[PDB]
RNA sequence: AGCCAGGAUGUUGGCUUAGAAGCAGCCAUCAUUUAAAGAAAGCGUAAUAGCUCACUGGUCGAGUCGGCCUGCGCGGAAGAU
């Protein structure tokens, strides 16, 4: 999971749910699509 | 809502134990019980259950939306079942079982052969397909879940243990 | 003595890949790690094998107990595989004269010289489990310098007349040049095969393919890598043709007055390209 | 006719006999001896002279069969078919080169008109109007 | 929002045709049928076969959706007896 302060919803089906409370978004077949923290 | 306007049918085959909060279903082949929280009112009104959410927990409707999506899986699950197969695909990989023990061909130099619970009736027609037969639905994922695990889908070859409705993606090599 | 090595399964891979018609004799017996026995299907005799030496026994035992039925199912593959070689075999298969070990091979031997069934056989080389088995169908099921069609040299250019000479001792001679390695001891080597007749020690052995005159040194045979000097070289040895001036690919090794070989088929091409580049200017002399 | 399975109209000129290689995928698809759509046309094929795109359409069945619909060659290649040059459109409301009138546009709709049920005379008479414009192309009559 | 569900079909959409064949990119950017379809969004990809968006054409049979303004909240937030 990489980290960076901007959660930007980037990939087309890009899912986003909140776990733990910090942000990471989920795609489908991209892992290069998935940021966690902001 | 489209869970308050979802009520379940219980059939014939399958009895409730309403203990208030606890209820432990007597089912077909085992007993799924669930002792959910107090965001909710079951009543198993004349056969088709109806449901409600407490006021104070008025986010019970999510928490009784568990509920209502939970109960209707416990009745369908005690008697049909889940046929939960999966496709070994590895190099000299094999799968054969024995009483309640599965064996696990993995690449490693040493044996793993680990015993499964209650709630499972494993089958392997194969050395690449291995039936599991269950209950509920959560032991009859949570006992697959953990043999994927231990060889995750290789996304170079596609080698790995793998469900059978599961399809990866697997890359090319592009370098050398 | 592998994960994954099915026998029954490559040899049956054959009919759809290469699409040819295998029909396999030594058998498998074992789950690939307590593997002991091999199954040859002609003599029905398993084979027992060294317990780790490197190479004591060969306790043959009948088919064992395990698997009394696979035995049954695939001999009767077996001994249908010579009457449909020879037309003689077609009516003792369903009469039921008797398929013996020694009767079905004299049908299968002549079933190499058209080559459309290859003999099979799983074991181990490592292992020490089926070298000692695999030297009996050598002599059996690989052909001869004597059964095959021998020696059959041409003409020049004259006329089209290939002439069958005699595999023995009574021909004019002849071999052939290949394998032509090299020595910092005399310069040039080969590893020539004879075909049949006898050289003796020194001659004036001819290329006569490309007109050139050469004479025979002190030939010498290996273990593969040891220097003995062979110095009469029966009909169908192997050793080095020593002492060539000039020598090509594949051109004849033949006293004169005598049939002569003209034959250089399928010349290769070397197709990746570099270019090497000395380190001193001394270096590019050498 | 049919469903989710196949349906695709791709063929060109039938003067080559090998599959194209862009249009062999359309052969690709439900697993056809490409010898019997080779042997199935040129019964019809030595009716022509060669040298305009012809359309087919594929179309499948169950088991291992297959079809496919015969029709004529569409008007927009007739279009430059007659014109001389093949590929026209360069800058369509910038070129005004090419004359012709609506009789040839009408005798080119009779073969369809004896072919097909849709493209009808004179719905399509503005469309072979509009593929003149987007080549750069005028009309008069 | 999902299961059936056609992805109605003129066309090869050029150019330059080697494939730039709706899916590389610049100019057009009409539509034969319009109760469902654009000379077009990605993946499959040299091109396409596979899979969709397009209208949800038929079922559920009620609410639902994208943004503007504020009350507060989370992440951003790692230091040295």
């Amino acid at each position: 999971m990489k980290v960076r302060a901007s959660v930007k919803k980037l990939c087309r089906n890009c899912k986003i749910v909140k776990r733990d409370g910090v942000i990471r978004v989920i795609c489908s077949a991209e892992p290069k699509h998935k940021q966690r923290q902001g | 809502s489209r869970v308050a306007k979802a009520p379940v049918v219980v059939p014939a085959g399958v009895d409730v134990k309403i203990n208030g909060q606890v209820i432990t279903i007597k089912g077909k082949n085992g007993e799924l019980t669930r002792t959910l929280n107090d965001a909710v009112e079951v009543k198993h009104a004349d056969n088709t259950l109806t449901f409600g959410p407490r006021d104070g927990y008025a986010d019970g409707w999510a928490q009784a939306g568990t509920a209502r999506a939970l109960l209707n899986s416990m009745v369908i699950g005690v008697t049909e079942g889940f046929t939960k197969k999966l496709q070994l695909v590895g190099v000299g990989y094999r799968a054969a079982v024995k009483g309640n023990v599965i064996n696990l061909s993995l690449g490693f130099s040493h044996p793993v052969d680990h015993q499964l619970p209650a709630g499972i009736t494993a089958e392997c027609p194969t050395q690449t397909e291995i039936v599991l037969k269950g209950a509920d639905k959560q032991v009859i994922g949570q006992v697959a879940a953990d043999l994927r695990a231990y060889r995750r889908p290789e996304p170079y070859k596609g080698k790995g243990v793998r469900y059978a409705d599961e399809v990866v993606r697997t890359k090319e090599a592009k370098k050398k | 003595d592998r994960m994954g090595a099915n026998f029954l399964k490559v040899v049956n891979q054959i009919k759809t890949r290469l699409g040819a018609n295998p029909v396999p004799l030594q058998l498998a017996i074992g789950a690939e790690e307590h593997f002991t026995g091999v199954v040859d299907l002609v003599k029905m005799k398993a084979i027992n094998w060294n317990d780790a030496d490197q190479g004591v026994t060969f306790e043959y035992e009948d088919i064992p107990a395990d698997m009394v039925e696979l035995a049954n199912e695939w001999h009767q593959n077996l001994i249908e595989s010579a009457a449909e070689a020879s037309e003689e075999l077609m009516e003792k298969y369903l009469g039921g004269e008797e398929l013996t070990e020694a009767e079905i091979k004299g049908a299968l031997r002549q079933r190499v010289l058209n080559n459309e069934i290859i003999l099979v056989t799983c074991g181990s080389a490592f292992k020490n489990k089926g070298v000692q088995a695999m030297l009996d169908a050598v002599i059996d099921y690989l052909p001869s310098p004597v059964d095959v069609p021998a020696i059959n040299g041409i003409l020049d250019d004259g006329k089209d007349t290939p002439a069958e000479r005699h595999a023995s001792d009574d021909e004019p001679f002849s071999a052939l040049a290949f394998k032509i390695a090299t020595d910092p001891f005399v310069g040039n080597l080969t590893f020539f095969r004879v075909y049949s007749g006898v050289v003796n020690s020194g001659d004036t052995v001819l290329n006569s393919v490309k007109a050139a005159r050469e004479r025979f040194g002190r030939i010498v045979q290996m273990h593969a890598n040891k220097r003995e000097e062979i110095k009469e070289v029966r009909a169908g040895d192997i050793a080095a043709a020593i002492g060539l001036k000039d020598v090509t690919t594949g051109d004849t090794l033949c006293d004169p007055d005598a049939p002569i070989i003209l034959e250089r088929m399928e010349f290769p091409e070397p197709v990746i390209s570099i270019a090497v580049e000395p380190k001193t200017k001394a270096d590019q002399e050498k | 006719a049919k469903k989710v399975q196949a349906y695709v109209k791709l063929q060109v000129a039938a003067g080559m006999a090998n599959p194209s290689p862009p249009v062999g995928p359309a052969l690709g698809q439900q697993g056809v001896n490409i010898m019997e759509f080779c042997k199935a046309f040129n019964a019809k094929t030595d009716s022509i002279e060669k040298g305009l795109p012809i359309p087919v359409v594929i179309t499948v069945y169950a088991d291992r069969s297959f079809t496919f619909v015969t029709k004529t060659p569409p008007a927009a290649v007739l279009l430059k078919k007659a014109a001389g040059i093949k590929s026209g459109s360069g800058k369509p409301n910038k070129d005004k080169v090419g004359k012709i009138s609506r009789a040839q546009l009408q005798e080119i709709a009779q073969t369809k008109a004896a072919d097909m049920t849709g493209a009808d005379i004179e719905a399509m008479t503005r469309s072979i109007e509009g593929t003149a414009r987007s080549m750069g192309l005028v009309v008069e009559d």
